[PDB]
């Protein structure tokens, strides 16, 4: 798993995520975008069926964010738009069910921090 | 509803100079999960169910004839509830019905009220005893489904109940079994024997993609739930109309052992 795409911007400002995945271990799997604050637990930000016909935002970001996918090259994308400094964390990208499964999931990267100013 | 009631609806008592057995017939028409239900005998109604533990053993025959445990005669029939109404006996007994994809089959239980009349006689014709009944039959349709549960058997891989199946050498990273679920659909799924379901009610609640628990009863209320955690298989029905996007999961786990992960995706439909 490749994470980038991070880094710091004005609020109100856009920033593009990108999660490559060198392998066919998650193409069974909806993915998903998660992230966490210094403090906060990991939450939910929003997910994509492999397919690409089904998508989940968590209730904070909808109409703001969009996830998308490139199956191709096997890459997720979470567009943001209108950051907010609320929106200030690491993000990661995960199988769908990461949290599901909790303590056993063995795939959590480094993930990409964002920094919301204000 | 769905329900045979011999001692309020469909009343077995005598009449005043009743002379002449009367049968009742009771018919039901469930669809797959639903509960039917029969009541037979009170506190002061002395009625008899036939067979004694119906609907666990049934008669395959109208004419109360030939005696057939349930668990045989419909394959996967589990979730049964019973009830005494007077000391020592059974009077009010429900079934769910489980997907059954052999044709359409009856199963009969019967209601009786007896009693010993005597015939006054007159003119060359002695008076007599005569046994009359008054007897209610329940005739339960079962229903044949006409494609699989959509869902996933994580005991096979060649199921004949779900759309999705795992053999023992895949379920033996952690499997995600996932279905597209829309309004009115059946879903499910079964887990092996010494697997733990969480939530324990799944269906009821699930987890949800923070990995919290949720009741889904304002979010996705999924309608004649079987959890037969006997068996380990669970079964619902989506709601008639969906209004968004959801996803829930379930969780069967074994220690050392890959967790085994249902999932569905329900979508907007009416
Ligand atoms: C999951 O459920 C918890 C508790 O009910 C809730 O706070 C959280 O927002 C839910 N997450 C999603 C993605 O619906
Ligand atoms: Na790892």
């Amino acid at each position: 798993l490749q994470e980038s795409g991070g880094g710091l911007v004005q609020a109100g400002g856009s920033l593009r995520l990108s999660c490559a995945a060198s392998g066919r271990t998650f193409s069974s799997y909806g993915m998903g975008w998660f992230r966490q604050a210094p403090g906060t637990e990991r939450e939910f930000v929003a997910a994509i069926s492999w397919s690409g016909d089904s998508t989940y935002y968590a209730d904070s970001v909808k109409g703001r964010f969009t996830i998308s996918i490139d199956k191709a090259k096997n890459t997720v994308y979470l567009q943001m738009n209108s950051l907010k400094p609320e929106d200030t964390a690491v993000y990661y990208c995960a199988a769908d069910h990461a949290l599901v499964v909790g303590g056993t999931y063995n795939y959590w990267g480094q993930g990409t921090q964002v920094t919301v100013s204000s | 509803n769905l329900t045979c009631d011999f001692n309020d609806v469909y009343k077995l008592e005598f009449h005043p100079n009743q002379q002449t057995s009367v049968t009742k017939l009771c018919n039901l028409t469930p669809n797959v999960l639903e509960k039917v239900t029969i009541k037979c005998g009170s506190d002061k109604l002395n009625y008899n169910l036939y067979p004694p533990t119906c609907f666990e053993e049934v008669y395959a025959s109208r004419n109360m004839m030939h005696l057939k445990k349930i668990k045989e005669f419909v394959i996967g029939s589990s979730m049964f509830m019973r009830r005494s109404l007077t000391p020592n006996k059974i009077n009010e007994v429900s079934f769910r019905i489980p997907p059954n994809m052999m044709p359409e089959k009856p199963i009969y239980c019967f209601c009786e009220n007896k009693k010993t009349i005597t015939i006054n006689g007159s003119n060359g014709n002695p008076s007599s005893k005569k046994d009359i009944i008054n007897r209610g039959i329940v005739e339960i349709i079962i229903p044949s489904l006409n494609e699989k549960v959509k869902g996933c058997d994580f005991t096979t891989s060649e199921s004949t109940i779900f759309s999705k199946g795992y053999s023992i050498n895949e379920i033996s990273q952690d499997i995600v079994c996932t279905v597209k679920a829309h309004a009115n659909d059946l879903i499910g799924f079964k887990c092996p024997s010494n697997y733990s379901v969480e939530p324990h009610d799944c269906f009821v609640s699930a987890f949800n993609l923070s990995g919290k628990n949720e009741n889904l009863e304002n979010k996705l209320k999924l309608t004649n739930i079987i959890m037969d955690h006997y068996n380990n298989t669970f079964y619902s029905r989506l709601p008639s109309l969906i209004s968004d996007n959801w996803k829930f999961f379930c969780v069967c786990s074994k220690d050392n052992e890959k967790k085994l992960v249902f999932t569905v995706e329900a979508s907007i439909s009416s």
